[PDB]
RNA sequence: CCGAGGGUAGGGCCCGUGACUGGGGCGAAGUCGUAACAAGGUAGCUGUACCGGAAGGUGCGGCUGGAU
RNA sequence: UGGGAGAGGGUGGUGGAAUUCCCGGAGUAGCGGUGAAAUGCGCAGAUACCGGGAGGAACGCCGAUGGCGAAGGCAGCCACCUGGUCCACCCGUGACGCUGAGGCGCGAAAGCGUGGGGAGCAAACCGGAUUAGAUACCCGGGUAGUCCACGCCCUAAACG
RNA sequence: CGAUGUCGGCUCGUCGCAUCCUGGGGCUGAAGAAGGUCCCAAGGGUUGGGCUGUUCGCCCAUUAAAGCGGCACGCGAGCUG
RNA sequence: GAAUGCCGGCAUGAGUAACGAUAAAGAGGGUGAGAAUCCCUCUCGCCGUAAGCCCAAGGGUUCCUACGCAAUGGUCGUCAGCGUAGGGUUAGGCGGGACCUAAGGUGAAGCCGAAAGGCGUAGCCGAAGGGCAGCCGGUUAAUAUUCCGGCCCUUCCCGCAGGUGCGAUGGGGGGACGCUCUAGGCUAGGGGGACCGGAGCCAUGGACGAGCCCGGCCAGAAGCGCAGGGUGGGAGGUAGGCAAAUCCGCCUCCCAACAAGCUCUGCGUGGUGGGGAAGCCCGGGUGACAACCCCCCGAAGCCAGGGAGCCAAGAAAAGCCUCUAAGCACAACCUGCGGGAACCCGUACCGCAAACCGACACAGGUGGGCGGGUGCAAGAGCACUCAGGCGCGCGGGAGAACCCUCGCCAAGGAACUCUGCAAGUUGGCCCCGUAACUUCGGGAGAAGGGGUGCUCCCUGGGGUGAUGAGCCCCGGGGAGCCGCAGUGAACAGGCUCUGGCGACUGUUUACCAAAAACACAGCUCUCUGCGAACUCGUAAGAGGAGGUAUAGGGAGCGACGCUUGCCCGGUGCCGGAAGGUCAAGGGGAGGGGUGCAAGCCCCGAACCGAAGCCCCGGUGAACGGCGGCCGUAACUAUAACGGUCCUAAGGUAGCGAAAUUCCUUGUCGGGUAAGUUCCGACCUGCACGAAAAGCGUAACGACCGGAGCGCUGUCUCGGCGAGGGACCCGGUGAAAUUGAACUGGCCGUGAAGAUGCGGCCUACCCGUGGCAGGACGAAAAGACCCCGUGGAGCUUUACUGCAGCC
RNA sequence: GAGCUAGCCCUGGCCAGGGUGAAGCUGGGGUGAGACCCAGUGGAGGCCCGAACCGGUGGGGGAUGCAAACCCCUCGGAUGA
């Protein structure tokens, strides 16, 4: 049947995205964590 | 008059539609309409906040001149009726002499031809708009402004007037649509006559899905649910209010009385509504 | 081929009969009230409507086949 | 052809009396009701009186024993639209008449549908009396309905 | 109770005997035929339907007879539900 | 040494299940160390509204070639979407950007919020919508509307010529719109040809033929032709389109009017440029100087912004044109022509799937377009086939039980069973024919029947064309022929009678309930006078509504028919300028502390003093409620009738052993041989009853009950046959589970159901197919139940707060 | 976190074929005029049958599955909520 993943490279930079991301303090500390982290990719590749 | 339908299917049963007889345009003045922003009940949260809208017809916004005393002394010309779906009243198409083409609302009676006009020294004439202490006591009127120059509120729907019982100095005595007896200042606008397609009332919608058609979505009564959901939840099988009734929100709804106490029109409320 | 009739299926009319049920007629001496005949003790009757154990009552309109 | 009388019909208007309700004044110990009462209403200011407003329904005197209509029925007053009818003249048609099974239409009140209206009245209903009882008569309340429009019903002591 | 699936039916049997039938007996208020009652006897047999989820029971038509109980109210790692 | 402990390693089950659609395979040749599995050929089967083709999303080198085979591939592998390496994606015209706006988002102005931030007009962003210029063929191992060839076109810059009051974010026009039905003319696509081209072919009894087989086109500028769309012309006035305006709007006059004219599309033609089969011979070459013609069918596509009808009344903005303003009129714009200039990103490949989403090369999910032919009434249905693509990545045997899917069955025919569950039956079309009841539509495909092929003969009307022939489409009559059988195969209702429930079409517990539940038109009550009520928000602000009482909110009831009684004492709600109680505050009799004193400081009675509650009324389609005991009639029985107690008032009409009735399988009647169900009745209704509506109701229902007919393997009662498994052989090879095990029966014993204790009995060792009685077999730290001063959802006249409201 | 699912918003797309035959309109009859009747035309509908498409009624299979909801047969809607 239908699942639950149905990719979208739009919808995907638009809710997950750095600018996304840099637009709201929730999204700003998503940031600042993940980079104290150390994480390779700040947010998800999308190839547009 | 409504027509009716022979029963050639369940829902032509009942079913009726209006007549049209009066319309006599078939499409609108592309200068005066504009897009209306379907909100499905949905305020600028994107929250409902009136249930059970949306999924209506697609429709244009027809303008509607509501002030009228815009133009005073300039004549107009009834140059058709018109169906809008913005309203349940007809409206009416005028071509002014000034070359201004406007919208008003259909009175009844009124003539595809006949001039209309508004000013204080207006003819007592179906279709023409005067301040309130201009006209003669006992007139039936309508689209009448509340508060000078701030746009015609009352009585505007299909079928609907106000009388004009009496004067008391900068005021006049109007029994409105409702029956209440309410004071409205004398240099209020409103139009000679009473709305039109007074049939509007007698239509029988047939079926659910002519409801579908106009926005209105399925209304779930509270018994009909649990009681997360609304006082009337709940219960094994069937089930009485159980309680005084009351909506989803807790406020009781059969008898009270939800007018704020101390509003200030109330000093010109002279006497509450009827039946 | 037609063909007595036999068969299958579906209709129409009539008759008999049926748990139960509806009022009707009749029946020397049952129970309840007293509606009508006198102004019958609220004049009566009437079409209709609603109501009431029951006769009846009441409303609306009509008649005199009503009294004094 | 020329005249007349008429609540004959239909539509639109509009006038005053009265009841009710609302407002303001003035005023105080009862009012109402009955066979007698009680219920009811009234010092939270009623009844009675004055001024004001809203609303519905019916039209006093004229009015008659009268008039009109085929019957049912029709009554303030104005206008329009319309029917029947009588009289005068002796002008026209030349038996074109009478009745009328079926048909068609009209048809008080009550009742019914869909809207509106709603003062008064009032089935049902409630209360107070009366009574052995009183699902009545009498009293105090009161919903349909009575009113309008449209559509049905088609009854009668629709009787001379 | 860190689980012993819990009515009935179907299927499949098996056992007890306080025996429904069939076999053998005594007593009989046993003339004969047919019964009654007790004794011995478990080898075999013990039907088909209507009704109800039913077990049971009632009923229809037969029968030599249409037995009563146990087996985790036998049997859901056999089925049904 | 134990924690259903944690991490890891390795066992058991076991050479066991399985190896992923039952569309299907066989052989020859090749390659190679090795071949059922790679390559080639021939034969066979499968898809063909797809299992073929083309886009879009998503994926991201998977594409092509060479070299490989450890791992990946459910087996094998020489093969591969795998490993290594090299190559491969070309645009002014296709898509997106340098254009426009939609919801929405963001947001100079502005508003609001402790901070973070929430709003917000214009503006900006935002597309699969608008707008805008490319078609056909060739070419590569791999790209092609991109390269090449042919024929076309667009914008920008500059110049020339002619023309003109030129000039815009401003004004206006246009853009610009629904649903159903649909005209004419074309086009795509298709069928036929005795005509045209073509390598051939003559078989096996016949045919050298009007024989068989193959193919008979595509693109194209101007012009022309056909068919359509769009569009009145002139003048005078003018106060409106937020400046102006010669434009648009409005008014008048003249003219034109199905038109014509002007303009814009489609189709045909068209200089020209392409393509071109079977068969044969090694993707190629030949055919071939290939021919490229005629008739018919014909779109849902095109002309298109076409036409008609209807109600639910059907985006915006730019491009475009027109008007004028600042300006500027050596300018500028328009038209024609010429030269120059024309950027950024995508382009491989998969794409109903082995490359996307599902952990897998997973019987599942995935939007748009094309989708040929014949026959069956039609059709995208069904069968078979074209083009094209496949035989589904383990096989070979055997022919047990048993399982699955399938075929048949003597006699019987629901006797099966909770239930005809399941499976039969029926089945398309044409014709005849069709009942109660009904809201007059329906019920209706009611029911029930007849017909159905092929040949010959005569004949009716339509379409194309020409009026004819030809082709094509609907028919009518007559005479015959064959079979068991003519919708001969495939696809394609079993019917009826009668209750309950819900009016109906709809909706729902994604994944155990589709229903009688929800919704529904309709009915009623109630709130709301507009800065409405109500809702969301601290607010601002939104929704309500660019609505206005024939409107909007809330609540119940649920088409329709006939109806909806009595109780206002309690609760709710509504009304009530009195009285009662009532907080802060006002008041300040009278008290108190301190000081030598002026003073300072504290307590405080009467009294004035809201809402709320009390109190007085109203109110049921507001919450709700609608009795008991005793007596009585000229047979008996039973009480129309009376007595008395209590209540706020004592259940009306209708209905009733009911979706409700405990006793209960009530009693009677019907149906049956027999009926705890069913249907009709009765009424001592445990415990119906009137909008949590009462009683009905045509039509409807994958709802639930009862009956009959038809027909059946459901059954008496089972038999046989088919294929896929199970079994055997080669290949690959799991799992839950598992204290260890050398793991028998009885009768006992035992923590009360023992392979493991006692006493007897029985028993050589080890497996394979099978069956399920036991191992209180496995699975999941019982959901039931209880316990815990454990948790959570829900309720209220529990407690205490808070929002909101007063 | 609404790339699953629920509702609404904006913009596009899809629904083979066949059947029934509403209003209206035309003609005819009828009438004082009407209502109305008949025929033809017409093409309405939460209309009928049935693919795609959307569903998921009954049964069987599957149950360490092809699948953590699938497969076969049958069945509902299919111009509309
Ligand atoms: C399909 C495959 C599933 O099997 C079933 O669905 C069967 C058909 C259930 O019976 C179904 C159906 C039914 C009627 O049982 C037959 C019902 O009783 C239970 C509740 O669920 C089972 C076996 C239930 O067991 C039963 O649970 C009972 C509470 C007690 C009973 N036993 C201890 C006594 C026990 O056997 C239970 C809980 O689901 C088993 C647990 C372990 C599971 O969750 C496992 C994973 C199952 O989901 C499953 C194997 O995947
Ligand atoms: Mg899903
Ligand atoms: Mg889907
Ligand atoms: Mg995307
Ligand atoms: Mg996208
Ligand atoms: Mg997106
Ligand atoms: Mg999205
Ligand atoms: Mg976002
Ligand atoms: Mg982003
Ligand atoms: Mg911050
Ligand atoms: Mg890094
Ligand atoms: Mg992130
Ligand atoms: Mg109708
Ligand atoms: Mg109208
Ligand atoms: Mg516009
Ligand atoms: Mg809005
Ligand atoms: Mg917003
Ligand atoms: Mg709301
Ligand atoms: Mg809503
Ligand atoms: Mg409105
Ligand atoms: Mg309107
Ligand atoms: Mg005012
Ligand atoms: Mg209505
Ligand atoms: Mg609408
Ligand atoms: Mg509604
Ligand atoms: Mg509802
Ligand atoms: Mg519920
Ligand atoms: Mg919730
Ligand atoms: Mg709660
Ligand atoms: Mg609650
Ligand atoms: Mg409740
Ligand atoms: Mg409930
Ligand atoms: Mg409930
Ligand atoms: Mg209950
Ligand atoms: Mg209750
Ligand atoms: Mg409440
Ligand atoms: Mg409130
Ligand atoms: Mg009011
Ligand atoms: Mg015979
Ligand atoms: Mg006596
Ligand atoms: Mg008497
Ligand atoms: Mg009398
Ligand atoms: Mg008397
Ligand atoms: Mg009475
Ligand atoms: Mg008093
Ligand atoms: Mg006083
Ligand atoms: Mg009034
Ligand atoms: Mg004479
Ligand atoms: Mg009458
Ligand atoms: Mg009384
Ligand atoms: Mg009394
Ligand atoms: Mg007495
Ligand atoms: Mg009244
Ligand atoms: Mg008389
Ligand atoms: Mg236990
Ligand atoms: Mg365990
Ligand atoms: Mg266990
Ligand atoms: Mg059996
Ligand atoms: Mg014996
Ligand atoms: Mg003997
Ligand atoms: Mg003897
Ligand atoms: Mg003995
Ligand atoms: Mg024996
Ligand atoms: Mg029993
Ligand atoms: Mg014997
Ligand atoms: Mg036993
Ligand atoms: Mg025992
Ligand atoms: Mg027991
Ligand atoms: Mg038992
Ligand atoms: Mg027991
Ligand atoms: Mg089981
Ligand atoms: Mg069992
Ligand atoms: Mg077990
Ligand atoms: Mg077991
Ligand atoms: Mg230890
Ligand atoms: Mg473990
Ligand atoms: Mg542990
Ligand atoms: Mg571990
Ligand atoms: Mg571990
Ligand atoms: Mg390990
Ligand atoms: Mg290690
Ligand atoms: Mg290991
Ligand atoms: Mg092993
Ligand atoms: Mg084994
Ligand atoms: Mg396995
Ligand atoms: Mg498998
Ligand atoms: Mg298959
Ligand atoms: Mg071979
Ligand atoms: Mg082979
Ligand atoms: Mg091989
Ligand atoms: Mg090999
Ligand atoms: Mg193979
Ligand atoms: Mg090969
Ligand atoms: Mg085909
Ligand atoms: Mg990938
Ligand atoms: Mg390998
Ligand atoms: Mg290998
Ligand atoms: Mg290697
Ligand atoms: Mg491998
Ligand atoms: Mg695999
Ligand atoms: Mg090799
Ligand atoms: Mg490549
Ligand atoms: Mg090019
Ligand atoms: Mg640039
Ligand atoms: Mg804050
Ligand atoms: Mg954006
Ligand atoms: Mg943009
Ligand atoms: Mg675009
Ligand atoms: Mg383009
Ligand atoms: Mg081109
Ligand atoms: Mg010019
Ligand atoms: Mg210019
Ligand atoms: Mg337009
Ligand atoms: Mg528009
Ligand atoms: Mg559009
Ligand atoms: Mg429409
Ligand atoms: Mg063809
Ligand atoms: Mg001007
Ligand atoms: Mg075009
Ligand atoms: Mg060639
Ligand atoms: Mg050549
Ligand atoms: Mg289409
Ligand atoms: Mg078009
Ligand atoms: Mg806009
Ligand atoms: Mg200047
Ligand atoms: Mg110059
Ligand atoms: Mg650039
Ligand atoms: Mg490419
Ligand atoms: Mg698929
Ligand atoms: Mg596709
Ligand atoms: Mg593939
Ligand atoms: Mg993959
Ligand atoms: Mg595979
Ligand atoms: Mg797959
Ligand atoms: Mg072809
Ligand atoms: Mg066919
Ligand atoms: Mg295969
Ligand atoms: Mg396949
Ligand atoms: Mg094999
Ligand atoms: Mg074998
Ligand atoms: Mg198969
Ligand atoms: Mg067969
Ligand atoms: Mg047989
Ligand atoms: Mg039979
Ligand atoms: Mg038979
Ligand atoms: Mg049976
Ligand atoms: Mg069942
Ligand atoms: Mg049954
Ligand atoms: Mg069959
Ligand atoms: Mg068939
Ligand atoms: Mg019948
Ligand atoms: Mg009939
Ligand atoms: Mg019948
Ligand atoms: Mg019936
Ligand atoms: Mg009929
Ligand atoms: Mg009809
Ligand atoms: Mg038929
Ligand atoms: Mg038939
Ligand atoms: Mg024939
Ligand atoms: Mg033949
Ligand atoms: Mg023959
Ligand atoms: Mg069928
Ligand atoms: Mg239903
Ligand atoms: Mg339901
Ligand atoms: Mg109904
Ligand atoms: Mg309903
Ligand atoms: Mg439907
Ligand atoms: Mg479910
Ligand atoms: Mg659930
Ligand atoms: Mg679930
Ligand atoms: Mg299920
Ligand atoms: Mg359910
Ligand atoms: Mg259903
Ligand atoms: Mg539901
Ligand atoms: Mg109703
Ligand atoms: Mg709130
Ligand atoms: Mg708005
Ligand atoms: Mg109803
Ligand atoms: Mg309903
Ligand atoms: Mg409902
Ligand atoms: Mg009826
Ligand atoms: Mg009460
Ligand atoms: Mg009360
Ligand atoms: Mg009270
Ligand atoms: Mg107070
Ligand atoms: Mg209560
Ligand atoms: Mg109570
Ligand atoms: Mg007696
Ligand atoms: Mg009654
Ligand atoms: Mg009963
Ligand atoms: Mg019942
Ligand atoms: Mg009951
Ligand atoms: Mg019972
Ligand atoms: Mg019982
Ligand atoms: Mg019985
Ligand atoms: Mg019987
Ligand atoms: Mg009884
Ligand atoms: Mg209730
Ligand atoms: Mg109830
Ligand atoms: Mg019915
Ligand atoms: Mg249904
Ligand atoms: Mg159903
Ligand atoms: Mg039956
Ligand atoms: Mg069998
Ligand atoms: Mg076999
Ligand atoms: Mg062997
Ligand atoms: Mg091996
Ligand atoms: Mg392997
Ligand atoms: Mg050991
Ligand atoms: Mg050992
Ligand atoms: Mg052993
Ligand atoms: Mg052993
Ligand atoms: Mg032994
Ligand atoms: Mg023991
Ligand atoms: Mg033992
Ligand atoms: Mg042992
Ligand atoms: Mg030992
Ligand atoms: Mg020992
Ligand atoms: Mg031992
Ligand atoms: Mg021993
Ligand atoms: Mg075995
Ligand atoms: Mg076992
Ligand atoms: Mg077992
Ligand atoms: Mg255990
Ligand atoms: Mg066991
Ligand atoms: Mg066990
Ligand atoms: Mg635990
Ligand atoms: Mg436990
Ligand atoms: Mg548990
Ligand atoms: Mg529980
Ligand atoms: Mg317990
Ligand atoms: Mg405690
Ligand atoms: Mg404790
Ligand atoms: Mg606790
Ligand atoms: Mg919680
Ligand atoms: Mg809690
Ligand atoms: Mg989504
Ligand atoms: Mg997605
Ligand atoms: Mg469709
Ligand atoms: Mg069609
Ligand atoms: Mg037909
Ligand atoms: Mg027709
Ligand atoms: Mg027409
Ligand atoms: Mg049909
Ligand atoms: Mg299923
Ligand atoms: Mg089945
Ligand atoms: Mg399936
Ligand atoms: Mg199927
Ligand atoms: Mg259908
Ligand atoms: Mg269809």
């Amino acid at each position: 049947m239908k699942r639950t993943w149905q990719p979208n490279r739009r919808k995907r930079a638009k809710t997950h995205g750095f600018r996304a991301r840099m637009r709201t303090p929730g999204g700003r500390k998503v940031l600042k964590r993940r980079r104290q982290k150390g994480r390779w990719r700040l947010t998800p590749a999308v190839r547009k | 008059a409504v027509k009716k339908f022979k029963p050639y299917t369940p829902s032509r049963r009942f079913m009726t539609v209006a007549d049209f007889s009066e319309i006599t345009k078939t499409e609108p003045e592309k200068s005066l309409v504009k897009p209306l922003k379907k909100t499905g009940g949905r305020n600028n949260q994107g929250r409902i906040t009136v249930r059970f809208r949306g999924g209506g017809h697609k429709r244009l916004y027809r303008i509607i001149d509501f002030k009228r005393w815009d133009k005073v002394g300039i004549p107009a010309k009834v140059a058709a009726i018109e169906y809008d779906p913005n309203r349940s009243a007809r409206i009416a198409l005028l071509h002014y002499v000034d070359g201004e083409k406007r919208y008003i609302i259909a009175p009844d009676g009124l003539q595809v031809g006949q001039q209309v006009v508004a000013g204080p020294d207006a003819p007592i004439q179906v279709g023409n708009a005067l301040p309130l202490r201009f006209i003669p006591v006992g007139t039936v009127v309508h689209a009448v402004e509340l508060e000078p120059k701030k746009g015609a509120k009352l009585a505007r729907a299909a079928g609907t007037s106000a009388q004009i019982q009496g004067r008391e100095g900068d005021y006049v005595i109007l029994r409105l649509p409702s029956g209440e007896l309410r004071k409205v200042h004398g240099e209020c606008y409103a139009t000679v006559g009473a709305v039109g397609n007074a049939d509007h009332k007698n239509i029988v919608l047939g079926k659910a899905g002519r409801s579908r058609w106009l926005g209105r979505r399925p209304h779930v009564r509270g018994a009909a649910m649990n009681p997360v959901d609304h006082p009337h939840g709940g219960g094994e099988g069937r089930a009485p209010r159980g309680r005084p009734p009351a909506s989803p929100w807790g406020w009781q709804t059969k008898g009270l009385k939800t007018r704020k106490r101390r509003k200030p029109s109330s000093r010109f409320i002279i006497a509450r509504r009827k039946k």
